[PDB]
């Protein structure tokens, strides 16, 4: 994702190497720096795609909960839009099946 | 609407919508063809157009004309211009590499390389194979004409094969590295794995022992003990310091460079795997043996070509021991039409094989048994030329076409011995003894009656009918040569 | 001149090699055809009667058959063990989870503990495959194609560290009716081929078996194939001067005419090593039209495998060498003091099939569309007959008496056959009371 | 010719073999294509049309001897072939229109064959109930019938049968006051009767095809029938003849004469390009090499021809050996088939590999511009009336019919006696007349 969207390489630390990094201060500091850079990379990738404005607009048109459209699923948003439409036009909507 | 677990599920509405979509796609393809233009791909919302034109302005005008006609036909549906390619190669459904074109101001453009579905999983590929693959893909993605690209690729392959046969390739271009996941002794497949064999030799011979996650280098050579190529694996250090052994150029020419070359050069018309094999050396016939039968199922046949791959009937003469080959009813061409069953292939033998009608009718039977068991062995092989994963277990994870390969996660397994091959072999066994249909094939009645009276007495006709029935018994109900129109129409 | 010398010059004739049940002598004499005899084939659609349906399969059909197998077995185990819910194979979960799948190896070789792979069902995990680690498992017994429910730890979603293996549950026994308990004592002889030595065509052991059948006059006689061995040296090279069908008809006529005075019912079970028959499992019954009206009541042709009730007592008949095929590709945690035969018999009885191994042995043709219908166990058989090239035995496993007398002729020397005494005791008691009273494996 | 006049309903429930299935499909496709060709080249009222159509029917075994009630062979052939081709032609609307149009011409021809006796029995037995009138009623109302009749000249109410039908079923006739009505019954002669039968047949066939198109995805899964639904007109002809092998002996120096006299326009254009520019593109090379292999050239002769033509282009002979010998030897040799071994057919030339600038392959009547087409044909010494007829047929997408007329005109025959579907067959038939 960071190679495509951000066009920046990201080193990967295998889980096996981690315990060895605890034997010296510089390696643990590098591990902490790796975590910091990872968090910054997620923040940058989220900002690049405009995830928050897209979610806000989509939930404004569809009329559902922001957390549900952040989770994912087109069907939930379309279902909420159709439920709003049917409720406005004096209709009986289907119940939930399980 | 089309989701089974939705709240507003409606199967009839979804079916109607899909039917209208198929109708619109068919109408669009028909109208483009009626425009006298060829469509190269269509996927459920997309139509790819090969304009056969170099002027970008003319391409844009033609696309806009298509848009105008489509939007005139309908009211709300509107096809759109999305992008143009400068080069392209369709390998199969939903798989291509290309040069996306970005038009600049007034005529010029910018080309960017795009690839999808052209990923290679195995890291077990040598340096020479990767070099040849990158060279051929770089030539293919270039802007030159098809003839120039093909000629350059042919010259490169000829030079590579000549160098490999002569030995100009450095030994470092022969090392093959593979990483282990289990201990060398815990490989059930063991014998067919070269890296497992060499790692086991290293562990049981000297010092440093290989463990899970380690990488081992091996090279294929010629011991002279006529074992399988996988079992013939040695170490590059071992090969360099040993004198009795030499490089096996056949393995590197056939199983190393040819796969990576043919995985890209197969789609091009006029080029096939056998041509590439001939370019690299004296391979062809062994490669057609190595070739696939169902591969050509993308294009009625004549009797000489439907039975081309079928195995001829082989039977030893019970009194002289000489093998006899049967391929059709008669023998030779012209006036000398003696029955193939009249005299055995040995000149000195005076026994008529037809007199041994029983033995033949016995032998045939087991010949049918063998080819049946093969079809029921269930051997599946991966369709990707670089993977070639052979297994008998049918995975429950299916793709849109067939079973999905478990080693290379994006590939479909195909039967190694198809049902159609067995049906054709049974038909060939029926046909090699069918005098009834072999006499009507004669254009004139004179030769037909002459051969009928000279050799084909009612006794010989009854013998040939019995030999036909030997295979007709297997073809009668079994094999679904039957077509039930009751299930076909109702 | 030479052939059939060693068998004819044998000295172990009449020696009893195995006994089970109650001690009995050598005078095993029955009533022959006297009394009521109830021979009926039961189960699914009746053991297949026609020739066949196809010689051409479709891969989606096989996929559907395997998915259905996994789904029904998993549902039955879930209903038994009261499992709350299954977990997808690919979904990570820190807490221990239960998974439903089928065992399989990751290569083309022999299964071992380092190469186990669990393949999930289509309903839950969409046919996903994960490696299985058995380092923390105490007791287990695994073979390819075994529908199993595991309880383990899968924290990364790419490997399962198994901790518990649920034991399978067999089918309920056949419930006797009031009429079934009114029958009297009966005797059944069982023999399996080949009926001739590896170098002869005279079929002397067949004549010896006919003489024994005439002498002992049993109530029922079951004869397994092959009657014309496909692996015989004179057969595989096509030296015979007569068609295979004619020789098979001659042998069948000799068998039927020989035991006509005894009045004992004859049951012929085909095998995949018969040249004149179709080599596809399951096999249709033998075809024979030159049958008189008197012999139609004494000669019966059944399929393979067959579920056949004799006097209300269910027999499971199979000619394939299931024990040798399954026993070679099994892994267990115990090897010091454990009975391999009992373990594989438990696998067979708890897997609810006549050929549970998948994929089968390399030389084994199976039509899965017909396998799914004509080759399932309806209930747990009262007596299981599984002749095999291994050593003869008779074992009581899970209330079922499994008898393997071995081939009637092993190589150049003679073999053994078996005889069973059948009678149904009083219904009330400690539930399971074995109808099979005594079994005796005797050399021929 | 027998009682094969049947409305195609009640699909068969018999079972058959694969070979019979494919032979029936191919035979029916060939018959329908022949019907179209006859209708385009001729008219529906000449002796040539009927004679050729009945010859095609007899050759394809669709009207022949009888048997014991059940297994009348031509009836079974016709029924099964029609219901097989319904599946193949039910997919697309254009295919549906083609199938409906061609199937009605056969029905009209069959109805025209029958004498005025059996048609009454066929009408009575066909659907449920149909009737005619006797001589007494025909004579009693003769004047009213002739007065109500259309512009049919004279008062001659001849021996042609007159049928009484319910007025509603004759709607298309009685709404314009062209028939006689009495107690709700319309009296109609044979012409309007057959018009009504054709209308009902068209309606029922269109409805049946539309219904069949819905249940098509249930059968697309069969791999045996895949070359049926999608590949009945894709690149393989209905029944092709010219393949590899055969017998022939043609000299190398005689090619120039056959280029003007025998070769079809496409092959001759390719020959002109090869002889002039001394080089051809991949499509032209493959097309012309396969054509030259088809006419009877051997490996040595073809290699010598191509080398001599390419050396004149000032290249290295070793470069030709390393660059073009391989392709020719592969084309003449073993497997690697279905694209480099069988000479191209007319359908493959027309529907595949359209040409571009620098490419001279393809069909001139299909790909080349009409103005360039006339400019080309004027160089071949073609009569202007023939040019006009060829251009008229080119408009109606009858390219192969235009080439048939081309052959007939250039070789000075009224009818070539066949239907061309292959350039090699064109050459062979030109050699036959010599
Ligand atoms: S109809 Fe056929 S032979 Fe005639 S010009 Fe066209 S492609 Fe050539
Ligand atoms: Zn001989
Ligand atoms: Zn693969």
């Amino acid at each position: 994702l960071v190679q495509q969207i951000l066009k920046t390489e990201r080193v990967v630390i295998p889980m096996e190497n981690i315990q060895n990094m605890y034997s010296e201060s510089s390696q643990l500091l590098y591990l902490l720096e790796h975590t910091w850079k990872d968090a910054k990379f997620i923040l940058q990738i989220m900002c690049e795609l405009n995830v928050l404005p897209l979610a806000l607009q989509i939930t404004n048109i569809a009329g559902n909960i922001m957390s549900r459209t952040l989770m994912g699923g087109r069907s939930e948003r379309n279902e909420f839009l159709l439920l709003h439409a049917f409720y406005e036009n004096n209709y009986i909507v289907p119940d939930k099946q399980i | 609407l089309g989701f089974s677990y939705s709240r507003f599920y409606a199967k009839p509405l979804a079916a109607l919508v899909t039917y209208k979509g198929r109708e619109i796609l068919m109408h669009t393809k028909e109208m483009v063809q009626k425009m006298n233009l060829e469509v190269i791909y269509g996927d459920t919302d997309s139509i790819m157009i090969n304009t056969n034109s170099t002027n970008l302005e003319e391409v844009f005008k033609l696309g806009n004309k298509v848009k105008s006609e489509v939007n005139k036909l309908y009211k709300l549906l509107e096809i759109d211009i999305d992008g143009v390619f400068k080069s392209l190669l369709l390998l199969k459904k939903k798989k291509y590499a290309a040069l996306v074109v970005e038009p600049t101001s007034d005529g010029n453009y910018v080309t960017k390389q795009e690839l999808k579905g052209l990923d290679i999983v195995r890291r077990d590929w040598c340096d020479l194979a990767k070099d040849t693959g990158n060279f051929v893909i770089g030539q293919i993605l270039s802007d030159q004409s098809r003839d120039t690209i093909v000629e350059n690729i042919q010259k490169r392959l000829i030079e590579i094969g000549e160098n490999v046969l002569n030995g100009s390739v450095p030994v470092s271009q022969f090392e093959i590295n593979k990483a282990l996941t289990k201990d060398p002794q815990d490989y059930p497949d063991k014998k067919s794995l070269p890296h497992v064999h060499v790692a086991l030799w290293i562990n049981s011979q000297g010092g440093r022992k290989v463990k899970a996650g380690d990488t081992v280098s091996y090279v294929i050579c010629q011991d002279g003990s006529n074992l399988t190529a996988s079992q013939r694996a040695y170490a590059p250090e071992q090969l360099q310091k040993q004198d009795n052994l030499t490089i096996d150029t056949q393995y590197y020419l056939a199983q190393q460079i040819h796969p990576v070359v043919a995985r890209i050069c197969e789609p091009i018309d006029g080029i096939d795997a056998v041509l590439i094999a001939t370019w690299l050396g004296l391979d062809p016939t062994q490669f057609r043996v190595h070739h696939y039968h169902k591969d050509e199922e993308n294009d009625q046949l004549t009797d000489e070509e439907k039975y081309r791959d079928c195995e001829r009937f082989k039977c030893p003469c019970p009194t002289c021991g000489t093998e006899n080959i049967y391929d059709n009813v008669f023998d030779g061409s012209g006036t000398d039409m003696e029955p193939s069953l009249y005299r055995c292939s040995n000149i000195d033998c005076k026994a008529s094989p037809l007199t041994f009608t029983v033995q033949l009718s016995n032998k045939l039977i087991m010949d049918i048994r063998r080819f049946i068991k093969k079809y029921y062995d269930g051997w599946l092989i991966c369709e990707e030329p670089t993977c070639r994963n052979r297994t008998r277990h049918l995975p429950l994870q299916f793709s849109r076409t067939g079973p999905l390969c478990p080693a290379c996660m994006k590939a479909t397994l195909q039967p190694e011995y198809s049902d159609k091959s067995l049906y054709t072999q049974l038909c060939f066994y029926r046909y090699i003894f069918d005098a009834e249909c072999a006499l009507e094939k004669l254009t004139t009645d004179h030769e037909k009656d002459k051969l009928k009276k000279q050799f084909f007495t009612p006794k010989v006709l009854q013998d040939y009918r019995k030999l036909k029935n030997t295979a007709e018994q297997f073809l009668s109900r079994s094999g679904y040569s039957e077509v039930n129109l009751s299930k076909l129409f109702a | 001149a030479t052939p059939s010398q060693k068998y004819n010059s044998r000295s172990n004739r009449g020696e009893v090699v195995t006994s089970f049940g109650l001690a009995q002598g050598v005078s095993w004499s029955g009533r022959g055809g006297a009394g009521n005899i109830s021979l009926k084939v039961l189960g699914c659609p009746e053991a297949l009667t026609g020739s066949y349906k196809s010689m051409f399969q479709k891969l989606p059909d096989i996929r559907e058959v395997l998915t259905c197998k996994i789904e029904e077995l998993g549902s039955e185990l879930k209903e038994h063990y009261k499992i709350e819910a299954f977990t997808p194979l690919l979904a990570p979960a820190q807490e221990p989870v239960t998974l439903l799948g089928q065992i399989g190896c990751d290569s083309n070789g022999k299964l071992n503990n380092k190469s186990v792979i669990l393949e999930g069902d289509r309903e839950h995990s969409s046919g996903a495959q994960i490696p299985v680690d058995l380092s923390e498992l105490k007791e287990y017994s695994l073979f390819p194609g075994q529908v199993v429910i595991m309880e383990g730890i899968n924290t990364t979603g790419r490997k399962l560290v198994a901790t518990k293996l649920y034991e399978g549950v067999p089918l309920p026994f056949y419930q006797p009716t009031e009429e079934d308990a009114d029958f009297e004592q009966s005797m059944v002889l069982v023999a399996c081929g080949p009926y001739t030595t590896s170098d002869s065509i005279t079929y002397d052991p067949l004549l010896d078996l006919i003489a024994v059948i005439n002498h002992d006059r049993p109530d029922v006689c079951i004869l397994f194939g092959p009657f014309l061995d496909a692996k015989h040296e004179q057969v595989e090279n096509c030296l015979l001067t007569s068609p295979f069908e004619d020789i098979f008809k001659q042998c069948l006529r000799t068998i039927i005419e020989g035991t006509r005075s005894s009045g004992s019912h004859l049951v012929f079970v085909p095998s995949l090593r018969d040249v004149h028959h179709e080599p596809v499992y399951p096999q249709p019954p033998f075809s024979y039209s030159d049958l008189s009206r008197e012999d139609k009541k004494q000669v019966q042709f059944v399929s393979e495998p067959c579920s056949l009730s004799i006097n209300g007592v269910i027999f499971g008949l199979t000619s394939t060498d299931l024990l040798f095929h399954l026993g070679a590709e099994e892994i267990s945690s115990s090897s010091g003091t454990s009975d391999r035969f009992s373990r594989i018999l438990k696998h067979i009885l708890t897997q609810r099939s006549y050929y549970p191994l998948y994929p089968p042995q390399e030389d084994m043709a199976i039509d899965y569309e017909s396998f799914y219908v004509y080759a399932q166990l309806p209930v747990t058989p009262d007596v299981l007959i599984i002749p095999s090239e291994l050593r003869y035995f008779v074992k009581d496993v899970l209330g079922c008496v499994c008898v393997n007398p071995g081939r009637l002729t092993k190589g150049q020397v003679g073999g053994t056959f078996a005889r069973l005494y059948l009678r149904r005791p009083a219904a009330d008691g400690a539930e399971r009371q074995s109808p099979c009273i005594a079994v005796q494996v005797v050399r021929i | 010719y027998p009682h094969c006049l049947q409305f195609y309903l009640q699909p068969p429930s018999e079972n058959i073999s694969l070979i019979e299935f494919e032979n029936l499909a191919i035979d029916r496709v060939k018959l329908l294509k022949s019907v179209e060709n006859l209708g385009v080249s001729y008219v529906k009222g000449t002796e040539q049309y009927q004679s050729k159509l009945e010859s095609e029917l007899r050759k394809l075994k669709f009207s022949y001897r009888e048997n014991l009630e059940d297994e009348y062979e031509p009836r079974r052939r016709d029924h099964i072939s029609h219901f097989i081709l319904r599946l193949a032609y039910c997919q697309s609307e254009e295919l549906r229109r083609w199938f409906i149009q061609q199937e009605m011409d056969l029905l009209r021809f069959r109805f025209s064959i029958l004498p005025k006796d059996k048609i009454q029995d066929f009408l009575k037995d066909s659907q449920l109930q149909f009737e005619a009138i006797s001589d007494e009623e025909k004579t009693l109302r003769e004047q009213e019938i002739v007065a109500s009749s259309p512009s049919l000249s004279g008062l001659k109410l001849g021996f042609e049968s007159i049928y009484k039908i319910p007025f509603a079923d004759a709607l298309d006739l009685f709404r314009g006051r062209k028939v006689y009505l009495e107690d709700g019954f319309a009296y109609v002669p044979l012409k309007d009767i057959v018009a009504i039968i054709l209308n009902e047949f068209r309606a029922k066939l269109s409805k049946a095809l539309a219904l069949t198109a819905r249940s098509l995805p249930a059968v697309q899964s069969d791999e045996r029938l895949q070359p049926l639904l999608n590949h009945l007109s894709h690149s393989y002809t209905g029944q092709d003849y010219s393949t590899q092998g055969n017998v022939g002996k043609i000299s190398l120096d005689q090619i120039d004469l056959l280029s003007t006299k025998s070769f079809p326009p496409c092959m001759r254009q390719l020959h002109k390009a090869l002889r002039e520019n001394h080089h051809l593109r991949h499509g032209g090379r493959m097309q012309y090499g396969l054509f030259l292999k088809g006419i009877g050239l051997t490996l040595e002769q073809a290699l010598q021809f191509w080398k001599q033509e390419f050396i004149k282009g000032k290249m290295d002979p070793d470069k030709f050996d390393k660059g073009y010998s391989y392709n020719i030897r592969h084309s003449f040799g073993k497997e690697g088939k279905r694209t480099d071994y069988t000479p191209f057919s007319c359908l493959k030339i027309i529907l595949s590999n359209p040409p571009s600038q620098g490419d001279y392959h393809g069909c001139p009547f299909r790909h080349s511009d009409p103005e360039l087409l006339k400019q080309k044909l004027q160089s071949y010494k073609i009569s202007p009336g023939g040019i006009s007829q060829i251009l008229d047929l080119v408009k109606g997408t009858h390219y192969q019919v235009a080439c048939q007329k081309y052959f007939e005109m250039i070789h000075n025959v009224d009818d070539c006696g066949f239907s061309l579907n292959h350039p090699n067959q064109f050459f062979c038939e030109s050699q036959r007349i010599l």
